[PDB]
């Protein structure tokens, strides 16, 4: 179990680890989040009190360094830091943690709901999403725009989501344009798993994350992609069986997970109507489309 | 964006515009089968690929051989349509390609966008207008040689004859829509009058007779009535 500690918590902000969140008080004695789970990436996250707007946060892994959050006065925010001196991050630690100034990671044994969500999601690949490198984590926020969004205007402060454009000479063979346009197969498996993902598990992972990067910062160009990666396989006649089976599970839980109160604006009826009652694949998502059906019934 | 009441004077200025017409490409008859089935038969058709400016009709006859062996043939006729439209505006030169395509229908746009990849600077766009060029098939030269097509073939005609000797392509074009909204409404009637004068002929290379310009005041102040009172039988005023 691994801990991100905090300097001291100088204004008064809602923090979320995960999809976990608490309020500190202005000048609050926090120091941090112990116990927090090995093996998954991980975001913390922050909206302070007084500006609600702009919500930002930092993806890490803890086997790649210790990281603490210190408030920046001049910048006006909750900055993630690496420390590389391995014997001043275990003394600073365990002092919080003999005082007890720590929130305890609150994960329920039973509870899958992060390792579901997170399942494709590698650190490495959100690092060449998120352009920074000289940190070991990422940081994005509710305003950072996609390359695609760009294209359509800081690029190193952009999500570099791949680009899907389903009326685009990439999505479409000379000689096969109704072909390709009614059934996105080559573009899906040619084009994106084999040509640019490799594997459904890169792809999955890019998907994951935009979901949770929509969830948690209200990224809209992150919200677009999710719906795009979405429509890409529903809309192609043929998937491997296996991605189809996966892709029912990924959507459950990210549709599970969703705040009731956010499905106006985070779901797209469009491509969720299409997808699961006009597409190639309006009969390959039941676990998906029986929750859609309960709990969003009004979007369809 | 779309074409609309509000922009209708850009169809005559000079860059180069085609009206693309889809609605006669697929054509059938629908009849019984001698078990009491009902089954379609298909007939030619043709794309109307028209130039509002000069009168330039690229008529693409659409032979019944294009549709066999094929499933959703409604569908299929729209992705047909964009491919002939493309394929004539590669073999048209560079300084006779149009900058602007304005389909007829608005189910036209995806397919002839995803067709004109290519053309990246061609603007594909739609229209608020409900322009009558489905009657082109009311017109007896364009049926007649859509009909006896054996083959797939282009062919070539100045859909306002020699109208643009005398009068502007604005006033060319309203005339054209104006005789295509009476052939739609009443066929019959509208065919009665263009010929009820038997002096008024036809030349072997155009498409409508040899009205004077009196005379085409009168014609078009006739299609105009008719097209009032088909109003009238239709709505009861
Ligand atoms: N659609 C189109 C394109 C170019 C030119 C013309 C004019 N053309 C029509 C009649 C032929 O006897 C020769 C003249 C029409």
């Amino acid at each position: 179990m691994n801990t991100v500690p905090f300097t001291s918590a100088p204004i008064e902000v809602t923090i979320g680890i995960d999809q976990y969140s608490f309020n500190v008080k202005e000048n609050q004695p926090f120091h941090g989040i112990k116990d927090i789970p090995i093996g998954h990436v991980h975001v913390i996250h922050f909206q302070h009190a007084d500006n609600s707007s702009m919500r930002y946060g930092y993806w890490f892994d803890c086997r790649m360094g210790n990281f603490y959050i210190q408030y920046d006065p001049k910048d006006g925010l909750y900055k993630m830091m690496e420390e590389r001196d391995g014997a001043k991050f275990e003394n600073i630690v365990h002092n919080f943690k003999e005082r007890q100034m720590m929130v305890s990671y609150p994960k329920i044994d039973e509870d899958d709901t992060w390792y579901n969500l997170t399942e494709f999601v590698q650190m490495d690949k959100i690092r060449k999403i998120v352009r920074k490198d000289e940190n070991q984590f990422s940081y994005v926020d509710s305003s950072m725009t996609t390359v695609q969004e760009n294209e359509l205007s800081d690029p190193a402060h952009s999500l570099n989501y791949t680009v899907i454009n389903f009326k685009s000479r990439e999505a479409i063979r000379p000689g096969h344009e109704m072909e390709d346009f009614l059934d996105k197969s080559y573009y899906l498996n040619t084009v994106m798993l084999q040509g640019i993902f490799k594997n459904s598990s890169n792809y999955f992972g890019e998907l994951q994350f935009a979901f949770l990067n929509a969830m948690f910062f209200g990224n809209y160009g992150s919200s677009l992609q999710w719906h795009a990666m979405i429509e890409l396989i529903c809309s192609s006649a043929t998937v491997p069986k296996h991605m189809l089976d996966k892709l029912d599970e990924i959507l459950y839980y990210q549709i599970k997970t969703l705040p009731e109160q956010y499905s106006d604006i985070l779901l797209n009826e469009r491509v969720w109507n299409i997808c699961l009652y006009s597409s190639f694949q309006k009969n390959s998502l039941h676990n998906t489309e029986k929750i859609m059906e309960n709990k969003y019934p009004e979007l369809l | 964006g779309a074409m609309n009441s509000s922009n209708y004077a850009e169809l005559f200025n000079n860059d180069i515009k085609l009206f693309v017409d889809d609605t006669n490409v697929y054509r059938v008859t629908v009849h019984k089968t001698f078990e009491g089935n009902v089954a379609t038969k298909a007939i030619n058709g043709c794309i109307f690929t028209l130039n509002p400016k000069t009168g330039h009709l690229f008529l693409k006859i659409i032979h019944t051989s294009v549709w066999a062996g094929q499933k959703r043939l409604s569908q299929l006729a729209k992705w047909k349509t964009a491919e002939e439209v493309s394929a004539l505006v590669r073999s048209l030169p560079k300084e006779e390609q149009p900058k602007q395509i304005i389909v007829t229908r608005k189910a036209m746009l995806d397919p002839l966008e995803v067709h004109m990849l290519d053309f990246p600077n061609i603007a594909i766009r739609p229209t608020e207008l409900r322009l009558p060029f489905s009657a082109a098939m009311s017109i007896d030269k364009l049926s007649d040689v859509v009909m006896k097509a054996t083959e797939p073939q282009m062919v070539l005609f100045n859909i306002y004859d020699d109208w643009l000797d005398r009068i502007s392509s604005y006033t060319a074009f309203s005339r054209l829509t104006l005789l295509l909204r009476a052939l739609k409404t009443n066929e019959e009637s509208a065919k009665m009058i263009l010929l009820s004068d038997p002096t008024i002929t036809i030349k072997s290379y155009h498409l409508w007779p040899s009205f004077t310009d009196e005379q085409w005041i009168t014609i078009e102040s006739q299609m105009r009535d008719l097209i009032l009172t088909e109003y009238g039988r239709k709505y009861n005023v």
